[PDB]
RNA sequence: AAUAGGUUUGGUCCUAGCCUUUCUAUUAGCUCUUAGUAAGAUUACACAUGCAAGCAUCCCCGUUCCAGUGAGUUCACCCUCUAAAUCACCACGAUCAAAAGGGACAAGCAUCAAGCACGCAGCAAUGCAGCUCAAAACGCUUAGCCUAGCCACACCCCCACGGGAAACAGCAGUGAUUAACCUUUAGCAAUAAACGAAAGUUUAACUAAGCUAUACUAACCCCAGGGUUGGUCAAUUUCGUGCCAGCCACCGCGGUCACAC
RNA sequence: CCCCACUAUGCUUAGCCCUAAACCUCAACAGUUAAAUCAACAAAACUGCUCGCCAGAACACUACGAGCCACAGCUUAAAACUCAAAGGACCUGGCGGUGCUUCAUAUCCCUCUAGAGGAGCCUGUUCUGUAAUCGAUAAACCCCGAUCAACCUCACCACCUCUUGCUCAGCCUAUAUACCGCCAUCUUCAGCAAACCCUGAUGAAGGCUACAAAGUAAGCGCAAGUACCCACGUAAAGACGUUAGGUCAAGGUGUAGCCC
RNA sequence: AGUAAACUGAGAGUAGAGUGCUUAGUUGAACAGGGCCCUGAAGCGCGUACACACCGCCCGUCACCCUCCUCAAGUAUACUUCAAAGG
RNA sequence: CUGAUGUUCGCCGACCGUUGACUAUUCUCUA
């Protein structure tokens, strides 16, 4: 049995009924594009953010530990209602107690409403309705609840468990209802988790501070996590160096359904991974390095199929070649293919190939790790490889570095920036080395650049626009300068002919030849323009190409056109 | 190989941190190394592969373990 | 290079390079039980936060030290003369030690062979035309050194009025970067330093801890893994594969009976 | 390369150029023959003293720099990549359009006799052809395995049938490059080899002089004998090795394969 | 040399089958002397970059491929030096 | 006199069998 021991650090089963604690309510604002999240999550944080952002569009998952006024604690994850977010919105529903579903009464149900409900309902959470925007005109929310009922939300008015508050956010108008709507329903889940013993949690967003180092902002669902407890997660372990909130001030203690941020990463966690604490450092790198194993067995019974694939073509080929003679004597088979051996001139390919031009090499490099997911799934809904091919060099988080720099220069790729910063150093050092770095902060913004480079790539896509058509009457046969010129006579019917656009041949709809004429004369003339009705002897440069009586001739004109990407990234 | 050897070794070209690309060979049966890929080089020429001093270091990086038997 | 060994050839002798066996360090793979001790960023790249210089009847004194780093690089040693400082005060001196003067003082390249004012006399005026160099001048490149320790540097412009600009090469920590990666511990109890007449105060110096098989020492009822096994060179059975897949420090092995995969 | 013609050039004068296997590849001066003479070869071995030069091969009588009446030049002269050798002198053998000498005795040439190559047929082979064997295949295959195929022989081809089968099964399946057996070939040869001894400074190696100088040699072959009509001739014999020569299809058999 | 040449018989093996093979006999020659020129052998040398050995080895031109280096038009970038001075 | 050409190869650790089990050479039968 010489197999490695399980290190693995797993949940602790759930807590004893005697140690459950009652612990505060955790909430999710999940809706659609521009319906109000942001707006009504300020009304109770008592802040105002949605006109401090980048086209007032959220971008993060964020966790604010708002305290009501009666006294109790609520989490609010704040999360995005793009379409590029749909791994946020998930990660969300996965950690939350309540779905506080925001649905606009003037626009009413969307696409993203929809997706909404079904993360919650994958999640068993209670949802919590709430009609945004009813102070303008259109605003219905009787439609909204009927709409809901074909996606399985079923409003109290209709018989239903979900709780529907009228709201007007930008008015402060029956928020206070939302509140207690909230309040009860949280009661009535009777959320209690065990506050001592070894912490668990899940990872919110995860990135890199250049003071700080490696942070985490995660949410406690077990335990209560101090300063020099030992966490895992994933294949990333920490011991605890700083705890801070929302506003960057220290806190000593995070009890469960708490928003805090973990700094002491050694490596960076993925977002949405567990968190559990451990005994000690060397417990916790025997946890990862147990973790790290099993991923290396994953892969390594993956490339075994590959690589049993690739040894068995060969040994194909081997034992065809070797069968081609007997079992002879290997002297004989090397002279008999010595035979065969004087018939062969293989030419050897070059080791290093030119890459084509229709390949886009991109970098992407971003703020935090949820940020960076977001794009690379949209890269994952590329299906246009056909036309031009995009490759992944280096995925990572944080500023544009000198290694991003290089790896561009390695394979001409493109440097893409999303909320992050390219200094002066690396901003000249790409100049040298003729990279591109394009930094962005939306990320509708990098999707619509990243096709412009993709249709640059694509090749020009030429128009044909028919000029002129002239039918052939007779051939014939002019001797100058020693040579026998056919000459096809023709008579211009629709349009007209001209000496540079490019011409073809059309015999009873089929067509014969594709060029251009190598000498346009008129009754004895050179005319480079020959108007309709008007008689002109055509002479092709082809003279394989055989000219009868009945024969068709189009003219067109052709013009390069920009082609743009079939991509479309769904928004 | 150069004489008197015959075989077909699985070698990649690779730029190195220092900024040189270079041939590295792959030991052992069976690699899955593609292009953008990091991998780890020591020394240690391949004898019968003219210009070959660099060499894989198996199971580090992207470059895994050798898959048994 | 040694007590040497392998390898040029059809074979011998000579010569010769390469490699082997020895001993360290770093890094990678795989693997790892405990205790004590020692040592511990790849980088003169950029640094969040905290702390690292106070003392004291006001003045002064100290923060010019310790700690750090190795960019630059014959300012480090000896002699002569001689400030500042210690011996309360003069010591009519000793001790310690600058500046100045004299001597000595890394490596590679001579395909760097000439340097271009590099000398001397005179009170001065001024006069003479000399000075260094194949016994290596001048020059380019490389590197901290001669280690009870010393030298140099202290973000850059050798300097630092001025300017660029806003400084961890103090401790802890971090980004980038590299094959290279220690805790955002505690205490001034000991020693050392600063200050005070003193009781004392302060000190990320330092002390006692934290982390890490990099090393050494010791130990453990249970608990061993890594590499190798053709020759050099200690050590292979049964199969599979068939000049293929692969191996090799060197010589070489594998083409259907492989002690070499 | 051979033949003819003719120019630069070789000559003189005046300037240049500054190179040679400019090598007697052996530095100048002094001294020794004493020994521990001495890797080998060459032209014996060394001592004192001094200057010059050298440090794996190749890149390289090259690149760059500098100098020069040199301008497709000369002198000075590296590195990167590459290899595990290159190199010097030998031993033995082979080979030489290699020397001298003596020869060939159906025989190398000039000679002698009868043939083959041309015709038809007979027979073998190669190609082509066929559903339709295999082996031999320069000398040393080709009326060859066969002193022999209409069936049979037979191993081939097509179709049909049998499965512990004539056999305590069977296989003309692969491999003559695993072999025995039996042979071809040099051989129309005379040489092979044990055991010792000696020489070369105890290197691979070598070992004869008869007025003799390091060889002695069992055994094997030649020879001698025997067969046929002699002591002649013809047969027979003919070692060790050479061509992984022929034959797994005489038979046997190692290894691998087949077993409705 | 009873050779070559010509002629005749027999045998092996088959049921039969060869212009083949093995074998007995008959008749029965010519040339045999010069030569070392040609191709070889022996003896004694010479040469050798060959050594599964001349059917050996081997040099250069002319591709693909891989590695490194140099020259180089125009241009750009970076670094170095200045005050170790003068009024 | 002319006389061009011909892709590829050397190392393993051997060396004991013996041989004896029969037990009796001294008849004939007898009860
Ligand atoms: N008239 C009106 N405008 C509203 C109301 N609630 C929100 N808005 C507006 O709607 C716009 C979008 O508001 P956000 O808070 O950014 O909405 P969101 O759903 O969080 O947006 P994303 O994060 O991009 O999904 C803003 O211009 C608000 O002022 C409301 O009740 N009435
Ligand atoms: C040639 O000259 C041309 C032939 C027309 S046939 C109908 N006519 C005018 O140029
Ligand atoms: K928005
Ligand atoms: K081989
Ligand atoms: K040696
Ligand atoms: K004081
Ligand atoms: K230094
Ligand atoms: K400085
Ligand atoms: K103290
Ligand atoms: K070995
Ligand atoms: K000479
Ligand atoms: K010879
Ligand atoms: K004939
Ligand atoms: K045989
Ligand atoms: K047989
Ligand atoms: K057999
Ligand atoms: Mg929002
Ligand atoms: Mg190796
Ligand atoms: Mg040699
Ligand atoms: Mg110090
Ligand atoms: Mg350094
Ligand atoms: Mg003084
Ligand atoms: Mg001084
Ligand atoms: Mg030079
Ligand atoms: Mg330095
Ligand atoms: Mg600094
Ligand atoms: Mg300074
Ligand atoms: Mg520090
Ligand atoms: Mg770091
Ligand atoms: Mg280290
Ligand atoms: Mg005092
Ligand atoms: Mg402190
Ligand atoms: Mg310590
Ligand atoms: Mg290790
Ligand atoms: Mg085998
Ligand atoms: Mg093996
Ligand atoms: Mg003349
Ligand atoms: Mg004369
Ligand atoms: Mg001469
Ligand atoms: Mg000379
Ligand atoms: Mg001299
Ligand atoms: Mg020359
Ligand atoms: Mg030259
Ligand atoms: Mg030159
Ligand atoms: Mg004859
Ligand atoms: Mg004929
Ligand atoms: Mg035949
Ligand atoms: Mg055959
Ligand atoms: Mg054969
Ligand atoms: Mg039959
Ligand atoms: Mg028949
Ligand atoms: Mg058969
Ligand atoms: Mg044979
Ligand atoms: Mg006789
Ligand atoms: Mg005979
Ligand atoms: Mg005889
Ligand atoms: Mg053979
Ligand atoms: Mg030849
Ligand atoms: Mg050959």
């Amino acid at each position: 049995d010489k197999v490695r021991k399980n290190k693995d650090a797993v949940r602790r089963p759930q807590a004893d009924p005697a140690l459950l604690t009652p612990r505060s309510p955790v909430v999710t604002i999940m809706g659609h594009v521009d319906h109000g999240k942001t707006t009504l999550l300020d009304k109770f944080r008592k802040t105002q953010v949605a006109a401090v952002e980048t086209g007032g569009i959220t971008q993060h998952i964020g966790a604010f530990l708002v305290s009501l006024p009666s006294g109790e604690k609520i989490t609010f994850l704040d999360t995005p209602g793009h379409a590029a977010f749909s791994a946020m919105r998930a990660r969300g529903a996965q950690v939350t107690d309540i779905v506080v579903l925001v649905v606009a009464a003037d626009d009413g149900v969307m696409k993203q409403t929809v997706e909404s409900i079904q993360h919650a309902k994958d999640a068993q959470v209670p949802i919590i309705l709430a009609v945004n925007k009813c102070d303008k005109a259109e605003a219905d929310p009787e439609k909204v609840k009927k709409e809901l009922l074909a996606y399985d939300v079923v409003c109290e008015d209709y018989g239903g468990d979900v709780q529907a508050v009228p709201v007007s956010a930008l008015t402060g108008d029956n928020l206070m209802a939302l509140a207690e709507a909230t309040v009860a329903l949280a009661e009535m889940l009777e959320l209690k988790a065990d506050p001592n013993g070894p912490v668990e949690g899940t990872v919110i967003e995860s990135f890199t501070d250049k003071g700080r180092g490696l942070v985490t902002t995660a949410i406690i669902q077990r335990g209560t996590l101090r300063k020099g407890s030992v966490l895992v997660a994933g294949k990333c372990w920490a011991k605890v160096r700083l705890m801070f909130d929302e506003n960057g001030k220290t806190i000593d203690e995070a009890y469960p359904s708490m928003p805090v941020g973990i700094t002491g990463w050694r490596d960076l966690p993925s977002a949405g991974e567990e968190i559990l604490e451990v005994e000690s450092e060397p417990r916790a790198r025997e946890v990862v390095d147990w973790r790290k194993y099993e991923q290396e067995q994953e892969k390594g019974q993956e490339d075994l199929k590959i690589i049993e694939e690739k040894r068995k073509e060969h040994k194909e080929a081997h034992q065809k070649a070797r069968e081609k003679y007997g079992h002879l004597l290997w002297k004989k088979r090397s002279i008999l293919r010595f035979l065969e051996r004087k018939e062969q001139i293989p030419l050897k390919p070059k080791e290093k190939r030119e890459r084509d031009s229709n390949v886009l090499s991109v970098i992407i490099k971003g703020d935090v790790d949820g940020s960076v997911e977001a794009i690379l799934n949209i890269i994952d809904t590329y299906d246009a490889s056909h036309e031009c091919e995009l490759e992944l060099v280096h995925f990572g988080v944080g500023d544009v570095s000198a290694n991003d720099v290089n790896l561009a220069e390695t394979f001409d790729g493109v440097i893409y920036g999303f909320n992050v910063n390219a200094g002066n150093v690396i901003q000249q050092s790409a100049a040298k080395k003729g990279v591109k770095i394009k930094l962005h902060k939306i990320i509708y913004r990098l999707v619509e650049d990243l096709q412009e480079e993709l249709s640059s790539r694509l090749p020009c896509a030429v128009e044909e626009h028919p000029v002129g058509e002239a039918s052939i009457l007779a051939t014939f046969s002019v001797t100058e300068g020693k040579k026998k010129v056919p000459v096809a006579g023709c008579r211009v019917q629709k349009g007209q002919l001209e000496k540079q656009k490019k011409f073809k041949l059309t015999r009873n709809g089929h067509v014969i030849w594709k060029g251009s004429l190598t000498s346009l004369k008129h009754h004895k003339d050179d005319i480079s323009i020959v108007k309709t009705g008007m008689d002109c002897g055509l002479s092709l440069d082809e003279d394989n190409m055989e000219f009868q009586v009945g024969d068709r001739i189009v003219c067109y004109e052709e013009k390069q056109i920009q082609a743009k990407t079939s991509w479309d990234p769904g928004f | 190989p150069k004489k008197p050897n015959s075989a077909n070794r699985k070698c990649c070209r690779v730029r190195l941190s220092t900024g040189r690309e270079a041939v590295c060979f792959i030991p052992g049966e069976g690699h899955t190394l593609q292009e953008h890929q990091i991998v780890l080089v020591e020394g240690g020429r391949t004898q019968d592969l003219p210009g070959v001093k660099l060499t894989v270091v198996r199971g580090k990086y992207d470059c895994g373990h050798v898959q048994k038997k």
